[PDB]
């Protein structure tokens, strides 16, 4: 019983951690990828 | 049918971490992990249970629905931290909600299906645990929620 | 520009500890306190030439911009990325450090913030234009800033 229970801990505290840090990741990356976007869309004023 | 769509849901986005192709199917080497992560506690034994419930010849690769099939089998069971207190009650001298770290070592490396040398390294690195003494099982049940 | 409106909701929310007297610029020795309460750990020295910068006379006070200024000038050089580092360290299934291009558009279409097409594709483009179905951890922290 105890045991166990602290295998299911261990797994589950990384993934916790790994979790929010892949979240944290992507959330920046999102800024980047939108803050690209609006670079790209400006310049279908010109290619006219 | 066992699980509602939020629940499906949650474990789906799990389960595809371990699932790296998207077409719904794991290998059994992390169905362990994957089950440990989403809040379950299975012993070694009741994985191999689960398993060769499923196919006892097989090809080590899990179908989704399977393995949904597999957490409706453990979310019957009522599980909660009141008797992981109590279960350490059992290895105290005094009543003093300690436990001694020799008899720690023992249960954890003598006694059931027992951790790694990895796993004692991994779970002491956690804790900060400082010489062979005792620790406070209340404590250690409010870090282990 | 790196800030975004969210990003100075937090800042602000960790300088309010500090900014008591609604006077908003804080004398020398709270600029490494409020950076390492956030986690950015500048050594003393590091710090120095930070205080160098705005204070001549032994009494110099940082504005809540010039504040905000001095976190920028320190941004990429960070402790904080070797946690990132860790993360991907636990997540590899093989243990070398290299990731397939299927598993990061997979994990991305399906996890966390949940990346649409075009997102996925420019994360793929953002990594190496010579890229032959794998990719290496360390260019996702590359990404991150």
């Amino acid at each position: 019983i105890i045991q166990k229970r602290v295998r299911g801990w261990l797994a589950r505290t990384h993934y916790k951690r790994t979790m929010k840090a892949i979240v944290y990741l992507q959330c920046c990356f999102r800024r980047m990828m939108a803050k690209r976007e609006l670079k790209k869309d400006y310049k279908d004023d010109d290619d006219k | 049918d066992q699980l509602t769509e939020e629940q499906i849901a949650e474990f789906k986005e799990a389960f595809s971490l371990f699932d790296k192709d998207g077409d719904g199917t794991i290998t059994t080497k992390e169905l362990g992990t994957v089950m440990r992560s989403l809040g379950q506690n299975p012993t070694e034994a009741e994985l191999q249970d689960m398993i060769n419930e499923v196919d006892a010849d097989g090809n080590g690769t899990i179908d989704f629905p399977e393995f949904l099939t597999m957490m409706a089998r453990k979310m019957k069971d009522t599980d909660s931290e009141e008797e992981i207190r109590e279960a350490f009650r059992v290895f105290d001298k005094d009543g003093n909600g300690y436990i001694s770290a020799a008899e720690l070592r023992h249960v954890m490396t003598n006694l059931g299906e027992k951790l790694t040398d990895e796993e004692v390294d991994e779970m002491i690195r956690e804790a900060d645990i400082d010489g062979d003494g005792q620790v406070n099982y209340e404590e250690f049940v409010q870090m282990m929620t």
